[PDB]
């Protein structure tokens, strides 16, 4: 059995940690609601 | 039970201790959380009970007690900020300039930030604070890191 709890408010906060990349990916969707790469 | 608007841990107590699965959004009495945390099943929000409502396996997404309220898009320019709720870690929001993911049937937003499995549903959101998806869904780069695609609903 599942159960939620709350975990915060959705704000956008200023000054956050700034990171990641932003990659341009090919991929593919199937039924299952799965992605996969495509090269 | 908690109807308040806001993010959720999605737990369970079926597995080794209390553990952490998901998480997801309340918005307007509605529970909007990842397809493949619940699996459609019921929910329990104290004494309280939530039915799912909607929910589609490819989307990979599902609303409990109402319809899906989500609407909010990526303008396909700004950074966003993941709001990631990891495994027994404090809420933190994340600042993030999306990549593409591009598709037969269109492109979409991607976010390339590394997870565990059990912050799967936490919300992606807009300058204004709006929630443009859901973190989650995505591909397993060469690397071996995570990259998930910006997976938003659509508000009948
Ligand atoms: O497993 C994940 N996501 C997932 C799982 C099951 C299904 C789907 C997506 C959609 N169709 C069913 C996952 C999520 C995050 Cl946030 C980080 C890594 C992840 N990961 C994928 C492989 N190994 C780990």
């Amino acid at each position: 059995d599942m159960y939620i709890e709350r975990a915060g408010d959705i704000t956008w906060e200023k000054d956050a940690e700034v990171t990641g990349n932003s990659p341009r990916l090919d991929v593919a969707l199937d039924e299952s609601g799965d992605f996969s790469l495509v090269e | 039970g908690e109807t308040t608007d806001g993010v959720y841990r999605v737990m369970t107590r079926r597995l080794l201790g209390s553990t952490q699965v998901g998480v997801g959004v309340m918005q307007e009495g509605v529970f909007h959380t990842m397809w493949h945390v619940t699996k459609g099943a019921a929910l329990r929000s104290g004494e309280g009970r939530l039915d799912p409502y909607w929910g589609d396996v490819k989307q990979d997404l599902v609303s409990y007690c109402g319809p899906w309220k989500l609407d909010a898009a990526w303008d396909g320019l700004s950074e966003v900020q993941l709001l990631a709720v990891p495994p027994g870690e404090r809420a933190k929001n994340i600042q993030t300039l999306p990549g593409i993911f591009k598709t037969k049937d269109g492109d979409i937003g991607a976010v390339a930030l590394d997870y565990p499995a059990g912050t799967s549903g936490s919300p992606i959101l807009d300058k204004c604070g709006r929630v443009i998806g859901l973190y989650g869904n995505g591909v397993v780069i060469k690397n071996g890191s995570y990259v998930s695609a910006i997976t938003q609903g659509k508000r009948e």
